[PDB]
């Protein structure tokens, strides 16, 4: 419909910091490095206020199910 | 690039997203470029919203692929030809005009 | 490229590949259908690719897959 | 001045020990040995330094740990309890009786059912009636069924546990299958407590099918388990509240 | 047999004029120094070293 | 009598033992025997070393060597050291390896189960039989199936007949199945496990049989035990979506229960008590004679029985004088001892809205009219 | 010589350092950090450091093999 | 009081508690453990061979795949003849110089399967009635070929392998097997139908696979699949992969009693009560 359409516009006129992250960049190979990757993107947004953070897809991040054994 | 979709799927704690992310990097530099993907059905399932870890694990690499086609970082001289024998199973957002 | 053998059970499908792989002497690669289903993503894909690559190193080879019902529809 | 500068010249040598691992005490042995779980690794049974009593060690508190011999160097300051934390991952934002208004009649009734049996248990033992546990609210979504429940627990002064089953809580609590009484293990430690449901179908009639009773497990057990749960029946501090939209649907067993 | 190997990482972000912040192959990030025979303009957040 | 004629010889056995130990300590190193033993035990904490790494015993090699898995999962063919009870070395057991040498110093710890804290109960259920009113047949076969064989195991042996193995309590809801369960948990002082029939369905496939396996194992470790299964219907009627494979996975869960309830594996001294109110929906093979032996049924109470129940909950109360117990009983009909206690409880509560202690004949009218709409509404 | 000691400290800040993440104070010079090696640590803090740039969730440097927050 | 003095002094001159042993013999064990520290090859870090580069060459090489999951080219043993260690074989190596030393004890994989082995129950063949063909059929095919294998090879036949027991519940399908279980005096490995239903895709099939790997080594076993209906199914397609998991485990069981695999000499009991459900390819002679 124009989700990524409209945020793409809002990222031209925003006249502020605009930190764009891909949904899956948050995962990665090295263990524990996910949490440290998150903390970073907020401590960077914090310093550079005013800022928009825009995650393109939250389907790998906040899913409803979790297998505790894997 | 001739890419059988069953080969870019491996088991290393979210490594299978790298090849898609990578396979695209490679294309941007050497552009012009064609990426062909044979039997896209391997990593282009539906969604599920109930499956096991194996399934939530391919659902990432797909979601990844789907953002390297139309996120912000628009593609320029890159062409991609998918091929399948069952396009009823493909995620509607991968078949989206 | 390859022949299928289908029919009722016990009619002698598995008996013909036994006899085939012992009378020809070529490189005959024994593989059963449920040995390819692994719990770790893609590992079952890797074993198939390895099988065919090990058949090219030893060529001319014969890969007899038993129980194609472990990879349904 | 001499003392100060003496410290700073000596410091450069103090900064050479390889540091210290922070594990957490799992549980103590008797031989002045403690079972400690080193964060990124496995577990180690270890000696304790003499200066820290074996009585200050307590299962679940955090401990330093020497970078070589692994003795209990010093007890760290930060105890870690999940029910204290988990509840902050549900963000159910507690309010006051000043916020729920236009109910009144309802407010006064739950006070006779939850406030009195917690505060004055002597009134039911004196009257000669058993304390009530199950309390079912119900009305169209967004009429303050949760808003009141949050409050009642705030003035009574009990821990408030939103139960939802989400796997996110099961990292804080334990293992799915056995996880029922496993909740009562955390309620009992912080008793008095009000375990709280949220019977779905506050969004549709697809929550009343395809599965056939999805959140009516969190109470056909909790409640069946809450007549004969350990020796807590003597002092009954653990109530339970569920809230639907339609009172006709409940499973007849409820 | 006299050569050795060098660890491949990336330049995450230049810090001062001489200290960089590079990430290893796995994770262990470092504040590191650098050969003064390198064009400090090519090192920039993103490149491999 | 004879028992001290036995003592007079037991002591001599010990006095002799004292001769040997008292002389061989001083022959050892002119010191007490526990002081030489303590020289050794401190020296064993030199061997043992500190720290002690927990691990997993994967397999034993007869040669007093064993392949263990440290935290990392790396396996090591180590040696089984001094001061180890090799009879505490089963697979899956936690062992104490040397942090440095990696050799099993032993399983010197009481490895815990968090499933027994759920299944077992350290109860004191107030309700004893004598608080179960007027259901008296029910109160007994049970005693002949559970409590009596533990009190008087000489009757069954003298007759020459095995005691009956398991019971099913079944009837209309409310009649007193779980109340009988409370009664017998109280008394027998066997370890009393309790699992609701619903808890035998959980999200992930396959766990059904696994939870069922580990429930009996717990009850076997603690024999003599009682394993009550409250509402075994819920396994086979209500479902929850969470489970995969649907009804087929429900079956394999049941087939596991069904085996480890009879099966092949030579168990013993674990009574079983299955409550239910839908008995007609149970796989017969589950309740096959020789799997469960006695099917007590709980009919709705009579009229004179229904009066002993309504007379038992009111006993802790103070009723006003205008209360006629016999008018409120007959007023309604087809009451379960759950409905009776529900009318008593409500009315007593109406007295607590007024700040009194006399349940009046009108408190019971309001109550009886709020449990009847309760039974009439929400049906 | 107070100045000398401040010039003499420096050596501990010798490159190369291991970036880690500060977690919380303990005493008036000891804190809990977490290397990007995965582990946690309870280390001395180097005297003479802006004591309260330290808190939020700030990036810090630890001294390779001793882990001192320098 | 005096028997209590007995226990008092017993403890005063032995003393045990939450201590790992009885402490009576292990005091000398201690002095053998000081020889276990000198045992420097120990600890030995365990790995598995995967590929022998050279064998006829003067210098055999191997490719060890250890548990840190990095792979090494290594030397041969420092004494053990290089004929003993083939590829696949699990083998222990030294941790300093990854030198292969001690061949194993392979197929660790058996962890759950370990526990299926049996320790003789308490029922005998007299405690069973209806001793017609019923029990004389079964002895004939499962007990007699293991006690007197000379009379089947002199005639020149080969007795039949598997035996299916089926009947209404409570008619002695298990009893008649509790029976043969002890009197047979040959390795007895019963699996409970439901314990082969696992959580992860094709873990069930692994279970079966490991089960026969273990039974082929131990020369002459019984396997007694009790109450197979789980993993006893019958192939069928409909909808979304119904029982596709369990079904595939069965194909593995089928496949290992009839594939190419000659197989050692292991008999197999299967006691259902619902034979109507078993897959035809599981039921026909030459497997049952
Ligand atoms: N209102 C509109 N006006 C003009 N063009 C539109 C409009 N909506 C969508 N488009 C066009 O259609 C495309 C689809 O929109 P967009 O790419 O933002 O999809 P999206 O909603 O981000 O999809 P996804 O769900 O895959 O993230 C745009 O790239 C743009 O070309
Ligand atoms: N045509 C035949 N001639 C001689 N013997 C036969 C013949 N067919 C079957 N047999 C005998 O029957 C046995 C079983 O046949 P076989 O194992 O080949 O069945 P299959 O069709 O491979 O099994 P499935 O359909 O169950 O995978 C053989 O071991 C063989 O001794
Ligand atoms: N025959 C009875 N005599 C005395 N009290 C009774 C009787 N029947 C029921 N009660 C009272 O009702 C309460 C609940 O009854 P109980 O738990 O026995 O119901 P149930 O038959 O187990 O119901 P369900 O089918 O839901 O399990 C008991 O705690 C008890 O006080
Ligand atoms: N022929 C028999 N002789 C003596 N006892 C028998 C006989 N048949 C059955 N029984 C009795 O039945 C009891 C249970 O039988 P068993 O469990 O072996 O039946 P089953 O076929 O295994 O049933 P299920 O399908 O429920 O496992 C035995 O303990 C035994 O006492
Ligand atoms: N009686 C009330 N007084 C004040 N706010 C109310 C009232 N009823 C509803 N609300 C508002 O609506 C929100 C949702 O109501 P609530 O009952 O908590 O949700 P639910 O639909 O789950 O019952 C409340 O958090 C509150 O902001
Ligand atoms: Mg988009
Ligand atoms: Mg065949
Ligand atoms: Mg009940
Ligand atoms: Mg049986």
């Amino acid at each position: 419909c124009g989700k990524t359409m409209l945020a793409k516009a809002v990222a031209h006129h925003t006249t502020a910091a605009f930190i764009r992250v891909v949904g899956s960049e948050f995962v990665q190979k090295y263990l524990g490095e996910g949490p440290r990757m998150v903390r970073d993107v907020f401590r960077l947004a914090k310093e550079n206020a005013p800022a928009i953070i825009f995650i393109d897809e939250i389907d790998a991040i906040a899913t409803k199910r979790f297998d505790a054994q894997t | 690039l001739k890419v059988v979709s069953s080969s870019i799927v491996d088991k290393y704690i979210g490594e299978s997203a790298r090849l898609i992310r990578e396979m695209f990097n490679y294309a941007r530099d050497h552009q012009p470029c064609i990426i062909f993907m044979d039997e896209i059905d391997a990593i282009g399932g539906r969604r599920f919203s109930e499956g096991t870890s194996a399934d939530r694990e391919i659902q990432r690499t797909l979601m990844e692929l789907l953002n390297q086609m139309d996120g912000f970082d628009t593609l320029h001289r890159v062409k991609m030809i998918m091929a399948t024998n069952r396009p009823d199973t493909l995620d509607p957002a991968l078949l989206r005009p | 490229k390859g022949v299928l053998m289908y029919g009722p059970p016990g009619t002698g499908k598995t008996l013909l590949a036994r006899a085939c792989a012992a009378q020809t002497k070529a490189t005959f690669l024994k593989l059963a259908g449920p040995q390819l289903v692994q719990m770790f993503i893609g590992d079952g894909a890797k074993l198939v690719r390895d099988a065919f690559a090990l058949a090219k190193e030893k060529a001319p080879s014969i890969i007899f897959i038993d129980e194609l019902d472990a990879i349904g529809t | 001045l001499n003392a100060k500068v003496r410290l700073l010249r000596e410091e450069l040598q103090l900064l050479q020990e390889q540091g210290s691992y922070v594990g957490e005490v799992v549980r103590a042995m008797d031989k002045k040995k403690v079972l400690v779980k080193v964060h990124p690794e496995g577990k180690f049974v270890v000696d304790v330094d003499k200066n820290i009593d074996i009585n200050d060690v307590t299962p679940n508190c955090r401990v330093a740990l020497r970078n070589d011999s692994y003795t209990l160097h010093k007890i760290l300051p930060n105890k870690v309890d999940p029910l204290v934390s988990l509840m902050m991952v549900e963000k159910v934002p507690d309010s006051t009786y000043e916020m729920i208004g236009g109910l009144d009649k309802q407010i006064k009734e739950i006070k006779e059912v939850i406030e009195l049996p917690v505060k004055h248990p002597e009134l039911f033992e004196a009257l000669g009636i058993a304390q009530p546990k199950g309390v079912l609210l119900y009305g169209p979504p967004g009429t303050g069924k949760t808003l009141l429940a949050r409050a009642v627990a705030h003035h009574t002064d009990c821990t408030f546990i939103r139960v939802s089953g989400s796997e996110l809580v099961q990292k804080f609590i334990g293992e799915g299958a056995r996880m029922v009484r496993e909740l009562f293990v955390m309620a009992r430690e912080h008793a008095p407590s009000i375990i709280f449901m949220d019977e779905i179908d506050s969004i549709g009639s697809s929550r009343l099918e395809g599965g056939s009773g999805g959140d009516s497990e969190v109470q056909r057990t909790m409640l069946e388990l809450l007549n004969q749960l350990d020796g807590f029946e003597a002092t009954k501090n653990i109530k339970v509240i569920m809230a639907t939209n339609r009172i006709d649907i409940l499973d007849s067993a409820l | 047999l006299q050569s050795v190997g060098q660890i491949v990482g990336e330049v995450l972000k230049q810090l001062t004029e001489e200290k960089f912040i590079v990430k290893a192959t796995n994770g262990p990030r470092y504040v590191v120094g650098c050969r003064r025979q390198l064009d400090k303009s090519k090192l920039k957040p993103g490149t491999r070293v | 009598t004879q028992c001290r004629l036995k003592l007079l010889k037991l002591e001599r056995i010990k006095d002799y033992l004292l001769m040997e130990e008292e002389f061989i300590r001083n022959q050892e190193q002119m010191k007490p025997l526990e002081e030489k033993q303590e020289e050794e035990r401190s020296k064993v904490d030199d061997l043992r070393g500190t720290p002690m790494s927990v691990g997993t015993l994967e397999e034993i090699i007869d040669d007093n060597h064993a392949i263990v898995s440290t935290s990392v999962g790396s396996e090591h063919y180590v040696s089984i050291l001094s001061f180890v009870d090799k009879d505490l070395l089963e697979p899956g057991c936690s062992v104490l390896l040397n942090h440095k040498v990696h050799a099993v110093i032993g399983v010197l710890m009481d490895d815990t189960d968090p499933l027994v804290t759920v299944m077992k109960v350290e109860k004191a259920p107030q309700e004893t039989y004598a608080d179960i009113g007027g259901l008296d047949n029910q109160i007994q076969e049970i005693k002949e199936s559970v409590e009596l064989p533990l009190t008087h195991p000489e009757y069954y042996e003298e007759m020459g007949i095995k005691p009956p193995k398991g019971v099913i309590l079944y009837g209309p809801p409310g009649t007193g199945k779980t109340l009988l369960a409370k009664a017998v948990a109280n008394q027998t002082s066997a370890t009393f496990l309790r699992v609701v029939g619903s808890e035998l369905i959980q999200k992930y496939l396959g766990d059904g049989p696994k939870l069922v396996r580990e429930l009996f194992r717990v009850a076997e470790e603690h024999a003599p035990s009682i394993v009550f299964i409250d509402e075994i219907d819920a396994i086979g009627t209500k479902r929850y979506d969470s489970n995969s494979g649907g009804e087929r996975e429900i079956q394999r869960t049941m087939l596991e229960l069904l085996n480890q309830l009879d099966g092949f594996d030579s168990r013993g001294d674990v009574k079983v008590i299955m409550a239910t109110n839908r008995i007609e929906t149970l796989d017969p093979a589950l309740i096959r004679p020789g799997r469960i032996d006695r099917k007590i049924e709980f009919p709705l109470p009579d009229e004179k029985t229904k009066k002993r129940i309504f007379q038992i909950h009111t006993s802790r109360m103070t009723l006003a004088d205008d209360v006629t117990l016999d008018d409120l009983i007959m007023a309604k009909d087809d009451l379960s001892g759950a409905d009776i206690k529900a009318i008593c409880t409500e009315a007593g509560l109406m007295a607590l809205r007024e700040r009194r202690m006399k349940v009046t004949n009108e408190d019971f009218k309001k109550s009886k009219e709020n449990v009847l709409y309760k039974k009439q509404e929400g049906t | 010589e107070f100045l000398h000691a401040q010039e003499e400290v420096k050596r501990i800040q010798s490159i190369p350092l291991v970036i880690g993440q500060f977690l919380e104070a303990v005493d008036q010079n000891t804190a809990i950090v977490g290397s990007t090696t995965g582990s946690n640590y309870y280390v001395r803090i180097l005297s003479t450091i802006d004591r309260e740039l330290l808190k939020p969730n700030a990036s810090v440097a630890l001294h390779k093999h001793s882990n001192a927050l320098v | 009081d005096d028997i209590q003095q007995l226990l008092k002094k017993i403890n005063e001159l032995t003393g045990i508690k939450e201590s790992d042993t009885g402490l009576a013999p292990p005091a000398l064990w201690d002095l053998a453990a000081d020889k276990q520290t000198l045992q420097s090859e120990q600890p030995l870090q365990v790995a598995r061979c995967t590929k022998i580069i050279n064998a006829d060459s003067e210098d055999p090489k191997y490719i060890i795949n250890v548990k840190q999951f990095a792979k090494f080219v290594v030397d041969l043993s420092d004494q053990v003849a290089p004929t003993d260690i083939e590829e696949g074989m699990r083998v222990g190596v030294d941790r300093n110089k990854y030198q292969i030393h001690i061949p194993l004890p392979p197929k660790i994989d058996p962890t759950v399967t370990m526990m299926q082995v049996e320790e003789k129950p308490d029922v005998t063949y007299s405690d069973v009635g209806g001793c017609k063909e019923q029990i004389e059929k079964l002895r004939e095919v499962v007990e007699t070929p293991l006690l007197h294998p000379e009379r089947f090879v002199n005639l020149g036949i080969e007795p039949p392998k598997g035996v299916l027991l089926f009947g209404p519940p409570g008619t002695g399908k298990t009893l008649c097997a509790r029976a043969v279980a002890n009197r047979t005096d040959a390795c007895f490995i019963r699996v409970i139908g439901s314990e082969l239903v696992q959580k992860y895709v094709g873990e069930g099939a692994r279970m079966v696979r490991e089960l026969f790997e273990m039974a082929r080594t131990k020369k002459a076993c019984l396997i007694f699949f009790d109450e197979i209906d789980a993993i006893g199914g019958a192939r069928f397609d409909d909808g979304a992969g119904g029982d596709n998991e369990v079904q595939r485990t069965m194909l593995e069981l089928i496949n290992q009693l009839d594939g190419f695999d000659p197989r050692g000499n292991i008999k197999v009991l299967m006691a259902t009560n619902r034979p109507d459900t078993l897959d035809p390819a599981l039921m026909r002679p030459g497997r049952l």
